[PDB]
RNA sequence: UCCAUUGCGACAACGAGCGAGACCCCGGCCGCGGGCGCCGCGGGACGGCCCGCGCGAGCGGGAGGACGGCGGGGCGAUAGCAGGUCUGUGAUGCCCUCAGACGCCCUGGGCCGCACGCGCGCUACACUGGCGGGGCCAGCCGGCGCCCGCGAGGACGCGCGGAGCCCCCGCCGUGGCCGGGACCGCGGGCUGGAACGCCCCCGCGCACCAGGAAUGUCUUGUAGGCGCCCGCCCCCACCGCG
């Protein structure tokens, strides 16, 4: 219910047609070290912080 | 009305010659089509543009932009000496930046211990780099395809 | 000016030359509501009258209303030049006059009457509704 | 649509135009226009009268915009 | 330090920060000159605008309209007026309010066209800090721009009201409404 | 000197002094003119003549020994013509007013002619500096 | 004896005009002549349609003619009427570089 | 791998060439000389240095530097189109005109004519504004004084010279109103052999409240906004090259 935030460890490059979206590998600095995947729109770089309204969702 | 390359300017034949020989230093600043010539000497903290003091300039909003080097560098140095800049070229803002560049270089040309000069250069460039290095970009020409450098006349396929 | 509260005689709507004028607009602009008057003519008219120009029109006392009227039917004699008049060399009088609302319709309507009998090129085009000047009409002004 | 005057009648230059602003802390010509539904010029005149009194002080002045503060509180 | 850059020679930048962490570093609050007019050749690299002083970013969007193109002096004057108004209503530093507002706007989710997505198949995705700040700024400026067209009151008052409301998070403001609409519609597609 | 004060204060103060001293007088034609083909309506103020005169004498002082003609003064009071469904263009002011002002100033010997145009005389410099210092504080 | 003379030089190529100069100045060291005053370049410009008719895309030619000018007037008293010819002969006459003289 | 048949490494192929790049003009930084007037000759930047990778060619990041990785233009391969041009020419083949002439010259008129469909543009829909006064800076480049006349312009006489936006002070105060200036009615002037052409003054004061289906251009001194010079030209720029 309470959106958390995740930090970027790396980047997996553009995927979506017409560019834009980029896959990413994040981890929860909430303390669980859950390395997962997500998609992002807009310029992004390493160490950036995202806001995830989902404690749990998967893409690929 | 003044081109910025005229011999009368880089020499400053405006000043009377007997006093001219006192202004040991010379300097230059620019931006776009705008030139600044600072003849500097010893004084008690005074400055002038085209026979105008520094406070009573037209950028009532950018007066601090002109004064920046004074505040970032301190006051005793500028109080030490005196100036009389002249400027000529396109626009108002261009002239403002030309002037501030000229002031920075001229005051920084006065010291004699190059270690102090380096320390001051480092202190100053940190705040901004364009107070010491001229801006290169300049107006780009236009082409006959349309009425602008890169834009083109609107094309109708039907 | 510096007038906050309304003058006891402040008149909210004024009538002149069969035209009605408001009492909240400034005087020089209000008079523009009439036909035959504009901004340039008006100031040159009020000023000769020793009238102020930045006073709301409704607060114009009655005495000023007449003298203002007097200098408007008798412009030239009061001094105003002959190049500030809407009618400079009348066809019959040869005079220099300034004509107003009751007259514009007649002097104009009577002008075209003279052009039809004279058979000028201009008069005919005033009939079928074309352009009297030399404007091109192939692709413009399409009703 | 909306009509506004430019000339108070006697008592409206006191019952509201003044009595109602003095409570305010910061005011402006257009604010007082939209509040009292009267055109701006009258607001300029009245504010001049007030600074003449001394209840308000200018903080930022300019042809486009000048604003005041209520010192009297 | 040696000098404090009192903005417009009134309000300082000392005890100022941002609460949110995601965009804390994408907001420059310390390299403000006395006047938000720098000839910096920003927008040259890909991430250099993240160092532009936030206020200059703000003013550079107030002259977006075609008629008002190339007019920065009026923009600086407008911004100064708005800052005085904010100080007079709130009593605190307007810069704090501006940063809080830019943080409280900006969507945290938006819909895009991923893969083939035939037949309007739009998935949901999260958003990067830079786009968040950009959209927040653009929304504030556009909201103030929409209120003051063919209206009596000036642009500055609308600007300041919008900014304070957004800092409050009230739905009454235009930016907050836009953000909520976008977030919700994207949730539908998630 | 004079350039150590903004023009706005100096111009108005000098014009008031001038009107008080009767140095120059508004002729009749000053009350129906529009001041330039560019301009659209006539001036609002009733004492613009004196302001213009003050500005002109200040301009003659600035140039010092250099000479100015009337038509060269008209190009410093130009503007932009509008209302023609056509791109705007720049136009020169009228020179009758300027001629009146310079002729009156010269009649008072504040302004000595040369080969071409006219240039300030030392009396004019004396007076201008005197008032400049008078308003300095 | 003494007359205060001027030398004009005109040309469209920069090489000969920079070669005539060296010869003349080398020849005049004794008579007291001094270097030139390189004058502003005169730029002739013509834009013409690249086609003899209106067709296709509208493409333009941009022709120009540069004219260079060097002026030695430093002979004067150092050179008399007859001695001027001494200087206008030893130089290497070039087929196109009009040089005019006028006190 | 490269923007690029640009390169590395192989192969019944070996060895070459054009095109590309190289090249020329412009500008940015520095040096020398010369000088009525800023104009002549040179230097400088090369994927050179550090770090990663990659046999390699080369890719990503960081430095110092005026400029950092094809900065803007010109030239532009083989082959071809029934593309346009006989109305540019003492460039032209074949036909037709050739003494009541399609030859050449003069007088008037037309190419501008208007119920209508659209292509490139200009002006506006206003307060991020309009009006009045004042202050003030460009570059391709460049001519001024005195006197009359509101102005446009005019009579004399000499060689001398730069604007809009913008900033400041005030008026207006949401009203198709001082926004907008089309249309039309007297008048004063210029050009020219001759106004149908062009300017100035007073008056009148059309639509127009951001524009549907459709669609165009654009990545740094760029878009957009503002104005200024030349071309044709007896007068005339909402056009075009800059």
């Amino acid at each position: 219910p309470e959106p958390i935030n995740a930090r970027v460890i790396e980047v997996l490059g553009r995927t979506s047609s017409r560019g834009g979206i980029t896959q990413v590998k994040v981890e929860f600095m909430t303390g669980e070290k859950r390395q997962i995947i997500r998609n992002v729109i807009g310029p992004v770089r390493k160490d950036d912080i995202l806001v995830l309204m989902e404690s749990e969702r998967e893409a690929r | 009305m003044a081109k910025g390359n005229r011999r009368d300017l880089l020499e400053r034949n405006d000043i009377e010659v007997r006093e001219r020989d006192k202004y040991t230093v010379h300097t230059l600043g620019k931006k776009k089509n705008s030139v600044a010539v600072a003849f500097v000497k010893a004084g008690k903290g005074d400055i002038l543009v085209n026979n105008v003091p520094l406070a009573l300039v037209r950028p009532e909003i950018l007066r601090t932009k002109v004064s920046e080097p004074i505040m970032i560098l301190g006051e005793s140095l500028f109080k030490g000496l005196d100036m009389n800049i002249k400027v000529a070229g396109g626009g108002h803002v261009s002239q403002i930046y030309a002037v501030r560049q000229a002031i920075s270089r001229g005051v920084l040309a006065s010291v004699k211990d190059e270690a102090a000069r380096s320390e001051l250069r480092a202190k100053l460039v940190s705040y901004d780099r364009q107070l010491v290095v001229s801006d290169p970009r300049r107006c780009e020409a236009k082409k006959f395809g349309g009425r602008g450098a890169r834009a083109r006349r609107q094309k109708s396929y039907r | 000016m510096t007038t906050i509260v309304q003058p006891n005689d402040y008149r909210d709507l004024l009538r002149m030359f069969n035209t009605n004028i408001q009492g909240k607009v400034v005087l020089e602009c209000a008079l523009v509501g009439i036909k035959g008057i504009g901004r340039r003519f008006a100031n040159v008219a009020l000023k000769k009258a020793n009238i102020d120009v930045h006073k709301r029109a409704g607060e114009l006392t009655a005495a000023e209303e007449d003298a203002l009227m007097k200098v408007l039917e008798d412009p030239l004699s009061h001094g105003i030049p002959a190049w500030m008049l809407n009618r400079n060399n009348d066809f019959e009088s040869g005079k220099d006059m300034h004509i107003l609302v009751n007259t514009i319709a007649s002097t104009h309507r009577a002008d075209l009457e003279r052009l039809r009998k004279t058979r000028c090129e201009r008069g005919v085009r005033h009939h079928h509704n074309l352009k009297v000047r030399g404007q091109h009409t192939k692709s413009t002004g399409r009703r | 649509k909306v009509d506004y005057p430019t000339l108070f009648a006697d008592e409206a230059a006191m019952n509201e135009a003044l009595k109602f602003i003095k409570n305010s802390k910061c005011i402006t010509h257009t604010q007082i226009c939209e509040r009292l539904r009267v055109s701006v010029a009258l607001a300029k005149r009245v504010m001049r009268q007030l600074v003449k009194s001394g209840d308000f002080a200018i903080v930022s002045k300019s042809s486009r915009m000048t604003i005041f503060k209520n010192m009297t509180k | 330090m040696s000098l404090e850059v009192a903005l417009f020679n009134k309000w300082p930048l000392t005890d100022v920060k941002c609460q949110d962490e995601s965009l804390e570093a994408y907001i420059s609050i310390d390299n403000h000159s006395f006047v938000p007019h720098s000839a910096g050749r920003w927008s040259a690299k890909r991430f250099r605008k993240a160092k532009c002083p936030v206020v200059e970013r703000l003013t550079n969007s107030l002259m977006m309209h075609g008629r008002n193109s190339g007019k920065k002096l009026m923009a600086m004057k407008t911004v100064g007026e708005a800052f005085e108004l904010i100080n007079l209503y709130t009593g605190k530093n307007p810069v704090q309010v501006l940063v809080d507002a830019v943080a409280n706007s900006g969507p945290r989710e938006d819909s895009c066209r991923i893969g083939k997505g035939g037949q309007v198949r739009r998935q949901s995705v999260d958003v990067s800090p830079l786009r968040r700040v950009n959209i927040g700024i653009y929304n504030i400026a556009t909201g103030a721009r929409k209120a003051a067209f063919r209206k009596v009151r000036p642009f500055a008052e609308c600007l300041a009201e919008e900014i304070m409301n957004a800092a409050a998070g009230a739905d009454k403001s235009y930016a907050i409404s836009q953000r909520n609409s976008v977030e919700r519609i994207a949730v539908s597609n998630r | 000197s004079v350039t150590r004060v903004p023009a706005d204060v100096f111009i108005n103060s000098f014009a008031a002094h001038l009107k008080n001293r009767g140095i120059i007088k508004c002729p009749a034609f000053t009350d129906y003119v529009k001041t330039g083909v560019s301009r659209q309506y006539a001036p609002r103020d009733a004492d613009w003549f004196y302001i213009k005169a003050a500005s002109v004498i200040r301009h003659f002082y600035i140039s010092g020994s250099h000479s100015i003609g009337v038509a060269g003064l008209a190009r410093k009071y130009s503007s932009l013509q509008k209302g023609k469904t056509t791109p705007h263009h720049t136009k020169r002011a009228s020179c009758k007013v300027i001629r009146s002002i310079v002729s009156q100033f010269l009649g008072q010997k504040l302004l000595i002619a040369g080969e071409r145009g006219r240039h300030i005389s030392p009396n004019g410099r004396k007076m201008v500096e005197d008032f400049a210092e008078g308003l300095q504080k | 004896m003494h007359q205060k003379y001027t030398i004009i030089v005109v040309g469209k190529d920069l090489k000969l005009v920079e070669r005539y100069v060296k010869s003349i100045v080398k020849e005049g060291r004794a008579f007291g002549i001094s270097g030139p005053c390189r004058a502003p370049v005169r730029r002739l410009t013509i834009t013409t349609r690249k086609s003899p008719c209106g067709e296709g895309t509208n493409t333009w030619h941009r022709f120009e003619l540069r004219m260079y000018k060097r002026t030695f007037w430093v002979t004067c008293g150092g050179n008399d009427i007859s001695t001027i010819l001494s200087k206008t002969v030893v130089i290497p006459g070039i087929q196109v570089t009009v040089e005019v003289e006028e006190p």
